[PDB]
């Protein structure tokens, strides 16, 4: 039951970057905050889940292989990201209708020729695809605020831009998520392929005059 | 020949005669040719022309899928059963990565596949040859199959009766397929095609089929209108 917690996606132009914590928890405990759950999948594509670890991890090994071997064994372009998408959607269907379900929602991400993918899918097969997708709580606090970075920019937003908002995202998703931690990677989808940041944290603020013990004490 | 009835009995001599006899299945159907040019492969299969006013259709050109299909030449039958295969394994794939199979997996497989009936005890070869045509992210692919198993990549190839000729003519002008056009790649396929018709027996639209596939371009074979344009 080691599980993650949300996973946020901002298409920019040029690329796609996904964000999530480096935390598994275990129901309410934070045991582990040093996990990479961002996972790079061939040369272009990259995946994080919410939900169960163990779940996303035989589905991320089993989808690694495909790719690895499709290209090893056969004179053949690597899977493109669509592909690859496509094969883990229906890996996770499959589970479903082996009532052995996938339990996790992941986000998937991937650049090849400067085309960009992102997409969702989750425990049951449904999938989706957008400018900017999220799960766990990101799917509740930080898609609004994305759609509405995306509402303002609809040319595209900048790396910057969209660097600037995933941010703004995690930094809330820190507050209002309970199992969470300040401690986050971001992969970058680009051209070049995907690179993932070193954790990196967000600033918070926590010294708003209202939250000063006189106003918050319930008795006076 | 106490060694040419069974295909799991070598020869002292290290030969499969079981196999070399698929073959000439393979070298008795009807001829076919396929050429590949620079965007696409074309097709043409000698059909069975009229005994008077007295047609016959066979079905020896298979599309498999959009961007791909084949040319059979030998026991039809078998035919069948790897157009059956191969369009079942296509979908699959079709399925699973929602983008066409790509061609040097098919190929990969259908020799597998032929593997699978030259090693046990009653499975037997297909006595069938493949010119499998098809376009995928690594351009236009032309493979040629056989019993044994093997599976060519050519440029141009063609098999059959009297595929002798048509390899002959291939042979010359298959330097220039990559530059030609596709009316041009089309008229080399035909004028080899027709290297191999008996006699003063000529190409029309009812003994021969045509297909072509490659970029932008779903693998389509050709019938009396479109073929007709080609064919004079």
């Amino acid at each position: 039951m080691a599980s993650g917690g949300s996973v946020i996606a901002i298409k920019y132009k040029g690329g796609v970057l996904m964000a999530a914590d480096t935390l598994l928890s275990y129901g309410s405990l934070a045991k582990w905050p040093n996990i990479p759950r961002i996972r790079l999948l061939g040369s272009h594509s990259a995946v994080c889940a919410t939900g169960s670890y163990a779940d996303f991890q035989m589905m991320a090994k089993q989808v690694e292989d495909n790719i690895e071997r499709q290209k090893m064994y056969h004179n053949v372009d690597e899977l493109s990201p669509s592909e690859v998408f496509s094969y883990l959607h229906r890996s996770i269907y499959q589970k479903r209708c082996d009532f052995d379900p996938c339990l996790c929602q992941m986000v998937f991400i991937g650049v090849r020729d400067g085309e960009t993918f992102l997409a969702g899918v989750d425990d049951v097969g449904t999938r989706w695809e957008d400018d900017c997708i999220a799960t766990g709580y990101g799917a509740y606090i930080a898609l609004p605020l994305l759609r509405q970075a995306l509402e303002k920019n609809p040319d595209g937003l900048s790396r910057g831009e969209a660097m600037r908002i995933l941010t703004d995202c995690l930094r809330v998703l820190f507050y209002r998520e309970c199992r969470a931690i300040n401690k986050f990677q971001v992969a970058d989808a680009a051209s070049d392929g995907v690179r993932i940041s070193e954790p990196f944290d967000v600033e918070t603020h926590w010294e708003y005059e209202g939250y000063c013990f006189e106003k918050t004490a319930i008795i006076r | 020949n106490e060694y040419d009835s069974d295909i799991t009995t070598w020869s002292p001599t290290g030969r499969l005669f079981q196999i070399e006899y698929a073959n000439e299945a393979v070298n008795n159907g009807s001829a076919t040719v396929g050429v590949k040019g620079k965007n696409f492969v074309v097709l043409a299969a000698l059909k069975r022309s009229p005994v008077a006013e007295l047609s016959s259709y066979q079905e020896k050109v298979f599309e498999i899928d959009e961007h791909v299909g084949m040319s059979i030449s030998g026991l039809v039958a078998d035919g069948r059963v790897l157009a059956r295969y191969l369009r079942t394994e296509c979908m699959n794939y079709r399925y699973m990565y929602s983008n066409g199979m790509p061609m040097n997996q098919m190929a990969d497989m259908i020799g597998e596949k032929h593997q699978r009936h030259i090693q046990c005890s009653g499975k037997r070869p297909f006595g069938v040859g493949l010119l499998l045509a098809g376009y995928d992210r690594q351009g236009p692919h032309l493979y040629q199959t056989v019993p044994s198993g093997d599976v060519y990549d050519y440029k141009a190839t063609a098999m059959g009766v009297r595929s002798q000729a048509s390899r002959t003519y291939l042979e010359r002008h298959f330097e220039h397929f990559s530059d030609c056009t596709l009316d041009e790649l089309v008229t080399h396929a035909l004028k080899a095609l027709a290297s191999a018709t008996s006699e003063g027996i000529e190409l029309n639209v009812k003994n021969t089929t045509i297909a072509i596939v490659g970029k932008d371009t779903p693998f389509t074979i050709f019938e009396e209108e479109s073929a007709r344009k080609y064919l004079d």
